[PDB]
């Protein structure tokens, strides 16, 4: 099946200083958000009418109870514990945990944390793991952290238990819109010339879902090397948008062409063909 | 170490001068997490932007997406202005169809 594979939660915890910490958290499949948090309310935005997978709105209700006192909870532990971990304000925490469907079936959990973004702990075999970047400090903070009676279970019991099944129910629920097929459009522009008689041409391609997609310049059949993809980029409601270029000598860019390849298309490619001289 | 956002600013369309279309800034890589992103037409702030959530990548860098409906003309100029506590002046980005 195509679209996302994986679900997590993030959260980022902004301490301006020792009496004023605000969280923000959502919910996602890859990179697609699923879920806000309304810090009005303290309870969930439930961004699409499948959100809540197969489970109950009573199961809904208990996890949303569960992160609004975790979020209340953390920041109240944190600035209580920020002198003996010697915290210099303003400092921002994150988090992201969740689990993914891998290529023979298993589902894979996972809990990262860090700290001045960089990684400070992550969650291995159910227990704490300290990452070197976060040095003595997180040491300091797994070691006290498994002492919490509930917290160590309950991260276990969400990891491990209730996330495979929310995954499968939700990418289930979900799959009208997760493995629908949209079509991109693509067109042909100058690029910023690299140099004294140099041009660059780019190919653009915008609109499409899923996000795996290949473009490419060619010279008849032959794809040219020099081809270099940008980053995927997003845009509003689900698709994407992915500049592919290529730097030509002045006197070589004609009988370029580009060429994008979509699983929506049903193996109808887009042809698009460089004319020089202002001809487009 | 903090770290400056990447402004990244297309159109959802291609450019078709008095065609109605949309307008991204892509703002990314950066920490912390406070930012403030604003499109601009002719130097002036367009009031109606939608933007995302707060997500980030793996590495922790967070990433923004700002949008709007806009209608390209050969003359109209639009760009993404961004403040970070990484910048001592606000950043401009502008949107080039070319
Ligand atoms: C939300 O959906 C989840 C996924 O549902 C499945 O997938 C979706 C996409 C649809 O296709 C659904 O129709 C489909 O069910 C539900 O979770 C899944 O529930 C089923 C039970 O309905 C459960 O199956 C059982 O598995 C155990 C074995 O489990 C262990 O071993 C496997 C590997 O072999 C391992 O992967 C597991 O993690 C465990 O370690 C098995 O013993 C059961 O057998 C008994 O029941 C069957 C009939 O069901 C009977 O024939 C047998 O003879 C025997 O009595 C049974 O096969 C899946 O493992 C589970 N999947 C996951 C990943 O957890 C989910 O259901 C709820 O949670 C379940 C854990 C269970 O408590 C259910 O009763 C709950 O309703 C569903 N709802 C919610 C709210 O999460
Ligand atoms: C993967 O994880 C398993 C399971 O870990 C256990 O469950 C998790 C849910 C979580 O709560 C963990 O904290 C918990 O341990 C690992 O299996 C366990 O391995 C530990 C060692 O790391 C064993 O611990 C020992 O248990 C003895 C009693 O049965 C006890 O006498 C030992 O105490 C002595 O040593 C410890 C330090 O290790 C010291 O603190 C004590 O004071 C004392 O000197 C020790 O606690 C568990 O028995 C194992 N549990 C089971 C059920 O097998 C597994 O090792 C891990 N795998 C890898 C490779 O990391
Ligand atoms: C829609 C469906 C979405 C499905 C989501 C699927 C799962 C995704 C993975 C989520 C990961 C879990 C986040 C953990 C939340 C948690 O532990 O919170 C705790 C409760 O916070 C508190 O103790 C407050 C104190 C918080 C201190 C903060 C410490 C930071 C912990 C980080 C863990 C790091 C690794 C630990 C090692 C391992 C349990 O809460 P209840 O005591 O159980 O209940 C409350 C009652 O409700 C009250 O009325
Ligand atoms: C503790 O920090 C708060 C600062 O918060 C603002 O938002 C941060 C995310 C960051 O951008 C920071 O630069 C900002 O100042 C203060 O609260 C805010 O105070 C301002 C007044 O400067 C006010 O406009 C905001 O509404 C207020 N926000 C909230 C949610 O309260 C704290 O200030 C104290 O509380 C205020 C309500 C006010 O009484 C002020 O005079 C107090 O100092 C900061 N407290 C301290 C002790 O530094
Ligand atoms: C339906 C809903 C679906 C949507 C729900 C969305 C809301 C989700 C928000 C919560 C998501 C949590 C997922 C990540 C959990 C992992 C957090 C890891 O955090 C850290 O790493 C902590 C870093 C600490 C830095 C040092 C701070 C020093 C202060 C000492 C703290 C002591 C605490 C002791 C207890
Ligand atoms: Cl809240
Ligand atoms: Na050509
Ligand atoms: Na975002």
């Amino acid at each position: 099946f195509q679209g996302p594979t994986s679900f997590h939660v993030i959260q980022t915890s902004s301490f301006t200083n020792s009496t004023w910490a605000q969280t923000q958290g959502s919910g996602w499949l890859d990179d697609l958000q699923i879920h806000g948090w309304d810090s009005d309310s303290g309870t969930a935005i439930f961004l699409k009418p499948w959100s809540k997978g197969n489970f109950s709105d009573k199961e809904v209700a208990e996890l949303e109870e569960i992160f609004r006192v975790y979020i209340f909870g953390f920041a109240r532990e944190v600035q209580d514990f920020a002198g003996d971990f010697q915290m210099k304000y303003p400092f921002e925490i994150q988090g992201i945990a969740g689990c993914e469907l891998h290529s023979g079936g298993a589902i894979v959990s996972f809990l990262r944390g860090a700290l001045g973004g960089l990684d400070f702990l992550s969650v291995k075999n159910a227990s704490c793991v300290p990452s070197p970047e976060g040095g003595s400090r997180a040491q300091k903070f797994c070691a006290l952290i498994i002492q919490y009676q509930g917290i160590m279970e309950t991260v276990r019991i969400l990891l491990y238990e209730t996330c495979p099944r929310y995954l499968l129910g939700v990418l289930n629920a979900g799959k009208a819109d997760l493995q629908r097929q949209v079509k991109p459009e693509a067109w042909l522009s100058s690029g910023p010339s690299p140099g004294p008689g140099r041009l660059q041409l780019v190919c653009h391609v915008s609109g499409f879902y899923p996000k795996p997609v290949w473009v490419m310049w060619m010279r008849g059949e032959q794809e040219q090397q020099g081809t270099q993809l940008g980053d995927i980029l997003p845009n509003a409601n689900w698709t994407w948008y992915l500049r592919a270029t290529l730097d030509v000598a002045d006197g070589e860019a004609a009988g370029l062409s580009c060429r994008v390849k979509h699983s929506s298309l049903e193996g109808q490619d887009i042809i698009l063909y460089w004319r020089g001289s202002g001809l487009n | 170490i903090q770290r400056t956002p990447k402004i990244q600013v297309y159109s959802r369309h291609p450019a078709e001068n008095g065609k109605s279309n949309f307008l991204n800034c892509y703002v990314s890589g950066f920490h912390p997490s406070d930012i403030e992103v604003d499109l601009l037409k002719n130097g002036e702030r367009i009031e109606k932007v939608e933007h995302s959530d707060l997500s980030f990548s793996k590495d922790w860098s967070f990433y923004l997406l700002y949008y709007t409906e806009f209608t390209p003309t050969e003359k109209d100029e639009y760009a993404c202005r961004v403040n970070h506590v990484t910048l001592s002046q606000p950043k401009i980005v502008k949107w080039d169809r070319d």
